[PDB]
């Protein structure tokens, strides 16, 4: 759950999830703000600018000298094989967005504007901001492959360090 | 032992395993570019099912400045000699299948990860 | 394997007798307790190559009160059963003049063969029986109380004594495992006795629906 | 009316007196703690040196859980008989015990001996933190102490983090009193509707308001539930 | 039934703080920003996440956590209610600011040690003949508040009776204890 | 009776829910008519018997004649009429009560 | 613990301990070179598919390499070529759909799918000699006398009651279930009633409180009374001949009163 921290526009929320087994792999997707279908993760990296599978790797997987997290990333590179470039990438993000325009710049630009704006927001709202938000987006999915590892225990909902209060100062 | 991924040097994409039906030999080969290259270990898969039991690898050493952990002196370090250690379970989906202790050193610069 | 298949022969050619008995067809008692040893030597262990033959085990059975009533028990090779031969062992029903029959399949029933024995039904009565359903004896389970199929002149008396009407009974369906297998169709009524921890015992009748 | 104006007379109380076992019971239920909280550091160290083997069925963790749990019950089952034993004639909570009109002997246990075990969702306490159940014990700390097994008795009272397990465990029957509460009368409703209409009929048949036969006769029997009793057929059992 | 609660008595919520300092301290304090860093170098360096914004990696958090927790508790650049929270072993620091972290005093221990000595205490007797209060004791490093992720890397003594050493040690590395 | 109970009551379970607590009953008997238990009983074992009997006739569940409702009483009351001639069986009313 | 190998479902992910697709053209000097003996010993697509077996699960499982050669075989209609003596089978393709990723594909699908022993919805059988006397068999001696003599049962984490009381050496009398549905299905009406009948009862009667039989006798044959399983919702009581207004004032008041 994203929010600017001092705007404070309506908390979008990022999904990073993956799918269960029940297919040649397993995969990870993501449902992005304002767009009412997932995408596969390496979609909206290649739409954030990187559109080779080393930098996206690299902003994911920190250490190459693992392979087991290897094994798992590369159903979501196979099925964003078709996907090789950022305007390509940008168009598969605005063909599944809230209204998308049938004009293809029209459908770039909307995409531009919702992993801009609204994906992500604590991270930059402005631009030359793809490489930080590339970096969460890949700590994200870094994440969710540990915890899938087993390499990290998951989050409670219940844990009191996982909530904040609204007093009468953010209620106001 | 376990398949890591290779990458193209042009595009930098993945390689996929491609067989040639002339040698008849393995090839990595880049389904963007027209690289190739020639394999030199020939599993393209593994699966473990109860291989994984090793978690000293996952340890790091850093650990052993946690103040939550218990500490020890029954257990010397046997890299360094050092008399203290933190020990310490299993953190991952089979700590339902054990409580083997792993211990680290807590001499500085040392960062020893042994079991019992 | 055929040490599993010869066993799998015998305890439906068990059950079959066993139902046939208890729809009251002239089963003799040595063939109601035969051992797998006797089926062995009376059919043979390899079903496989085919020492006892699918269509050897057919048994035809009549009813005490007349020999004329009589009931054939088939079991077609085939795991689904077509209308090809449904309409094979009709024609030896035609052939025999015989009414019922029971179709003892493997694996089940093409939906337009469970049709056309539907269909057939004024003229011959003909029973699925899935193999798998004959492995046990349902009625001799400790749930299953004691079902009793009731004639026209007991169901009369019945219903005059209560002062009742058929809908009035509680209800069985046609499609029950015990109705299915005392072959028993709508509008008859089942005498079941049960004991009771209250009274000793209770008999419960259900109309069939 | 004549016990309760004898009662004047006999009178009845409860003090802190009935709740205090003598120096010998005492000493009794430290020595019983103690050797528990030791079968229990045992077990921890046969765990942790690879020794506990599981039991079929079960894997390490549900069989170490198993021991725990079945030597601190042990530990409060013998303790509380301990403090039991202690109680005399004159004893209140034994006089209100023992007649049946209030509380039971774990309610003398817990008051007199031990409090015992503090479950949640019938485990032990969880590990809330990361792998402590409070930030006041270690990490991967599985003794009774660490994990919500309450040593005192409500008399000598609990320590913080007793008394914190202790509201833990204790804020689960408040949540299944009000969960409960609504989900059964539900059920209540749903029972009443499917059989408000059944009735006793003048044939004596039992019927629904379609006039359909549930029945032949009430309880298969025909008698109402009120004038039965439990009675022992004399035949049934002795052998021939 | 649990979805009302209460706070507790010393439970503090806290107010909110603009991150500003805190960013501008560990730019100048050898933290490699996101932007101008190789991938290769986030495998063994501390992740750093102020506000959960990933703003950088370090390769020394022991002593950047210790002089975090310096400046915290004499109040220089990081205001007493931000919260360092170093998560050892999967290598991130997390530094929250924000508005709605409910926090507690807690009593610094040092070595088996209070930071409360009996100078504090006999300076707190006299409130109002000394203008001495509980502001002069948050700003002598010797209580400090403890949010609830932070409680997480906390070893608690509920005592200083927990501090004298026993004849077997339960802990010998408290780093605060219960007032 | 005993075999049917043994149908019955497969698991050697004795404790029933009977209407008439009989065996409260003789106790009531005794105490009523000052029972000595240590004298000859003037008690007839036909009487024992008959009384039996004739009383079995008349604890009626279903009312008729016809052999449905008579089958039907016989088996409204089995379970009664059981430990009703095991209760008040001839041996148990000279040798017991 | 014969019995409850033929019942608890094996695949052959419970067996297996590890696996692999090498590639290897020529069998005859395989590349693994462990496997290199008893393959010239046995002696296809360049594509192997190797898997590795867990030594206990094929003990106490009571399996050995040619069963599951031959479950693989049968399975798969020789369209591969299964190769077996470490526990190894060397699965290979005999004679667009690339082998590498097909022979992936059969991996994944074999492994999980492919059903090596035992019914396949029991997940997990239990077995046990049972303490309380109403799971102990219970038999009239000779001087006859009741005799609770204690024998081993088998509990089950799911129900295929058609198949279990079907096998060799399963009692087909006593053999029940807590699955209502299932026992309607198998066993009928009255056996159902029944099955009813001592479920309410066993949770009534574990708390230690008593409810009189003809209560319970009365709700089981309410919800036996007409044939099938008449629940206790508006799909089993809003359901029946009753009338309209006797529908509406229990659930769907006003979906009821249009219909009628
Ligand atoms: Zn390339
Ligand atoms: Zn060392």
């Amino acid at each position: 759950r994203s929010c600017l921290e001092n705007s404070s526009r309506p908390t979008s929320t990022i999904w990073v999830s993956m799918l269960a087994r029940g297919a040649i792999g397993q995969r990870i997707v993501a449902t992005l703000p304002y767009i009412k279908q997932e995408v596969p993760i390496i979609i909206v990296f290649r739409a954030l600018g990187f559109v080779s599978d080393r930098d996206i790797l690299e902003h994911i997987i920190y250490d190459f000298e693992d392979p087991e997290m290897m094994e798992m990333v590369k159903p979501s590179l196979d099925e964003a094989f078709v996907i090789q470039e950022q305007n390509v990438a940008l168009n598969f993000i605005g063909s599944r967005g809230a209204k998308p325009g049938v004009t293809k710049e029209k459908r770039i630009k909307y995409a531009k504007e919702v992993l801009q704006k609204e994906m992500l927001p604590h991270v930059g709202v402005s631009d030359f901001c793809e490489t930080k938000k590339a970096y969460f987006l890949g700590y994200m999915v870094h994440r969710l492959l540990l915890a899938a590892l087993g390499r990290r225990e998951l989050d409670d909902r219940d844990h009191y360090g996982n909530k904040r209060l609204d007093l009468a100062g953010p209620l106001l | 032992g376990f398949v890591g991924i290779r990458f193209c040097q042009e595009c930098n994409n993945m390689l996929y395993p491609k067989e040639d039906k002339e040698n008849r030999i393995l090839l990595y080969a880049c389904r963007n570019c027209d690289y190739q290259q020639e394999a030199d270990n020939s599993c393209i898969y593994v699966n473990k099912i109860t291989h994984e039991v090793d978690e000293l690898t996952q340890i790091i050493a850093d650990v052993s400045q946690d103040p939550t952990l218990p500490r020890t002196e029954d257990h010397p370090c046997q890299k360094c000699g050092h008399k203290e250690a933190v020990f310490f379970q299993s953190h991952s989906a089979r700590a339902e299948d054990a409580m083997r202790l792993y211990y680290v050193c807590t001499a500085p610069h040392c960062g020893h990860r042994w079991t019992e | 394997d055929d040490e599993e298949e010869t066993y799998r022969l015998w305890k439906i050619r068990k059950t079959i007798m066993q139902l046939c008995h208890d729809r009251g067809y002239l089963v003799t008692q040595d063939e109601l307790d035969q051992t797998l040893e006797e089926f062995k030597a009376q059919f043979g262990d390899k079903p496989s190559e085919g020492r006892p033959r699918r269509t050897d085990l057919t048994v035809l059975v009549a009813h005490n009160d007349d020999p004329t009533d009589q009931m054939f028990v088939f079991f077609p090779e085939e795991p689904k059963v077509g209308i090809k031969t449904i309409k094979v062992y009709c024609q030896r029903m035609q052939e025999e003049n015989i009414t019922r029959a029971l179709i003892v399949v493997q694996q089940g029933m093409t939906p337009s063969a469970k049709q056309s024995l539907v269909d057939m039904a004024p003229k011959y009565i003909l029973e699925q029986f899935l193999q798998q359903e004959l492995l046990i004896n349902i009625t001799e389970h400790e749930l299953v109380p004691e079902h009793v199929v009731m004639t026209k002149e007991e169901v009369t008396e019945l219903l005059a004594r209560y002062k009742l009407r058929e809908n009035q009974l509680p209800r069985i369906q046609a499609g029950d495992p015990v109705a299915r297998y005392f072959g028993i169709k709508r509008g008859q009524v089942v005498k079941i006795i049960r004991p009771s921890e209250t009274a000793g015992r209770y008999i419960t009748y259900r109309l069939v629906q | 009316t004549v016990i309760n104006n004898w009662l004047l007379i006999e009178g009845h109380t409860i003090g802190i007196g009935d709740s205090i076992a003598d120096s010998k019971t005492y000493q009794d239920i430290q020595n019983t703690i103690k050797k528990a909280k030791q079968d229990v550091i045992e077990v921890i160290e046969k765990a942790h040196n690879n020794e506990l083997e599981p039991t079929p069925g079960n894997t390490l963790r549900q069989t170490f859980e198993n021991q725990v749990n079945r030597i601190l019950n042990d530990a409060r089952d013998k303790t509380g008989s301990s403090a039991q034993k202690s109680l005399s004639e004159y004893n209140n909570f034994k006089s209100m015990v023992v007649s049946g009109a209030k509380g039971s002997k774990i309610n003398i246990s817990q008051v007199i001996a031990v409090v015992g075990q503090q479950n949640v969702e019938g485990k032990r306490i969880p590990f809330g933190f990361k792998h402590r159940t409070l930030p006041h014990f270690i990490k991967d700390d599985y003794g009774p102490e660490s994990r919500g097994f309450v040593e005192n008795s409500y008399l000598a009272g609990l320590t913080p983090t007793e008394f914190f397990f202790h509201a833990m465990g204790g804020r689960e029957g408040l949540i299944d009193t009000a969960v409960k509460t609504a989900e059964t009368g539900y059920i209540q409703r749903r029972l009443i509707k499917s059989m408000e209409s059944v009735m006793v009929k003048y044939d004596a048949t039992v019927r629904n308001s379609i006039n359909q036969v549930v029945q032949l006769r009430y309880g298969e029997d025909g008698l109402a539930g009120e004038s039965v009793e439990f009675q022992n057929l004399a035949t049934l059992k002795p052998s021939n | 039934v649990g979805l009302v609660k209460n706070l507790a008595l010393m439970a503090y919520i806290s107010v909110g703080s603009q991150p500003s300092p805190i960013l501008e301290f560990l730019e100048e304090w050898s933290m490699e920003n996101l932007e101008e860093i190789s991938p290769a170098a986030i495998a063994d360096a501390t992740k750093i996440f102020v506000n959960g914004c990933w703003v950088g990696i370090h390769k020394d958090p022991e002593q950047l956590m210790n002089t975090l927790r310096k400046l915290r508790r004499q109040m220089d650049i990081i205001v007493s209610e931000v919260s360092m929270i170093r998560d050892i072993r999967e290598r991130e620091i997390r530094i929250y600011t924000d508005a709605g972290r409910i926090c507690r005093p807690l009593l610094i221990v040092e070595k088996q040690k209070l930071l409360l000595k009996k100078r504090h205490i006999d300076q707190l007797k006299e409130r109002e003949y000394n203008n001495y209060s509980w502001q002069d004791l948050v700003a002598s490093g010797v209580v400090e508040y403890i949010d609830t992720l932070e409680e997480e890397t906390v070893m608690l003594a509920m005592t200083p009776d927990d501090l004298q050493e026993k004849e077997v040690a339960y802990c010998s590395t408290y780093t605060h204890c219960e007032i | 009776d005993r075999e049917v109970l043994r149908v019955i009551f497969p698991t050697g379970d004795s404790k029933v829910v009977l209407p008439c607590n009989l065996l409260r009953m003789i106790w009531n008997a005794q105490k009523i008519f000052h029972i000595n238990p240590r004298l000859p009983s003037d008690l007839h074992p036909i009487k024992v018997v008959e009384g039996v009997k004739e009383l079995s006739k008349k604890l009626v569940i279903v009312n008729g004649d016809d052999p449905l409702s008579r089958q039907a009483q016989e088996n409204a009351t089995l379970l009664f009429n059981i430990h009703l001639r095991s209760t008040l069986c001839s041996r148990r009313m000279a040798e017991e009560f | 613990k014969d019995i409850l190998c033929r019942l608890e479902h094996t695949t052959l992910r419970k067996v297996t301990a590890n696996t692999a697709i090498y590639y290897d053209p020529n069998p005859q000097s395989t590349v693994v070179a462990e496997d290199q003996e008893w393959v010239n010993v046995y002696y296809i697509s360049p594509w192997l598919l190797r898997v590795e077996l867990d030594r206990k699960h094929m003990t106490d499982r009571k399996l050995t390499m040619e069963q599951i050669a031959e479950k693989i075989n049968a399975g798969f209609g020789d369209d591969l070529n299964c190769i077996f003596n470490k526990l190894v089978l060397r699965i290979r393709i005999m004679n667009k759909m690339d082998d590498d990723v097909f022979l992936r594909c059969i991996e994944s699908n074999m492994l999980t799918d492919m059903t090596l022993q035992g019914i396949e919805q029991i997940s997990k059988v239990y077995m046990h000699l049972p303490q309380t006397d109403n799971k102990k068999k219970i038999i009239i001696t000779e001087d006859g006398e009741f005799k609770a003599l204690q024998e081993w049962i088998l509990e089950t984490d799911g129900v295929s009651l058609m198949r279990v009381l079907s096998e060799k050496d399963v009692d087909p009398v006593r053999t029940t279930s807590n699955d209502i549905v299932e026992i309607f299905t198998v066993l009928g009406i009255e056996a159902v009633r029944k099955a009813l009948e001592r479920e309410l009862y066993h949770v009534i009667s574990f708390d230690g409180s008593y409810v009189n039989y003809r209560h319970l006798a009365l709700l089981c044959d309410t919800m036996t009374c007409r044939g099938h399983l008449m629940a206790i919702t508006r799909h089993g009581v809003n359901r029946q001949d009753t009338g309209p207004l006797m529908k509406c004032s229990f659930e769907e008041t006003v979906d009821v009163l249009m219909e009628a």
